[PDB]
């Protein structure tokens, strides 16, 4: 059982941090909350780090 | 045994299968019924995307189970478009798509004419005639959309 948000459209369970469904592009449900303990796979981890770096100025 | 495949358009496809059939086999049966090439098909069961080389039994798919079918462009990818007004949208595109094409896709989802869209990537405003490949925009890249509002 993958941990993440079920897309109510296609039923795929998505990475907690993805803005839309990896299969069908539908938006992430409003009230779903990230796990207390989320450890993203290496690719998603790098994606998230990149987005943070882009917001930062140093 | 019979299994059912739900599509996003609302139709259901009924297939005759064996527990030993591969996902590849199942996609070929869907192509037989619907004409959709296997390479455009994504099948979902138990919240997972099914792998072509595994069997129905590998996924504990039993008689009367329902799978979900989503169609995707072969060679396509997803990108995210972050607005400044609240939403991040998710788009399917191809590397060969021009910026003009991408704006057309944003218009479909968001209803903004291309002329009022300013797309930005890695600090650069994108030009309509160039492709995603020209800007080295890759899978799961985030673009930024600024709206040009009149007044
Ligand atoms: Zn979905």
């Amino acid at each position: 059982m993958p941990v993440g948000w079920q897309c109510p459209g296609c039923t795929f369970i998505n990475k907690p941090t993805r803005p839309g469904c990896e299969m069908c592009c539908r938006a992430r449900p409003e009230t779903y909350q990230i796990p207390a303990s989320y450890q993203p796979d290496e690719e998603e981890r790098a994606r998230l780090a990149g987005e943070e770096e882009a917001l930062r100025q140093y | 045994m019979q299994i059912f495949v739900k599509t996003l358009t609302g139709k259901t496809i009924t297939l005759e299968v064996e527990p030993s059939d591969t996902i590849e086999n199942v996609k070929a049966k869907i192509q037989d019924k619907e004409g959709i090439p296997p390479d455009q098909q994504r099948l979902i069961f138990a919240g997972k995307q099914l792998e072509d080389g595994r069997t129905l039994s590998d996924y504990n798919i039993q008689k009367e189970s329902t799978l979900h079918l989503v169609l995707r462009l072969r060679g396509g990818m997803q990108i995210f478009v972050k607005t400044l007004t609240g939403k991040t949208i998710t788009l399917e595109v191809e590397p060969s798509d021009t910026i003009e094409n991408v704006k057309a896709k944003i218009q479909d989802k968001e209803g903004i004419p291309p002329d009022q869209q300013r797309l930005i990537f890695a600090g650069k405003q994108l030009e309509d005639g160039r492709t995603l490949s020209d800007y080295n925009i890759q899978k799961e890249s985030t673009l930024h959309l600024v709206l040009r509002l009149r007044g």
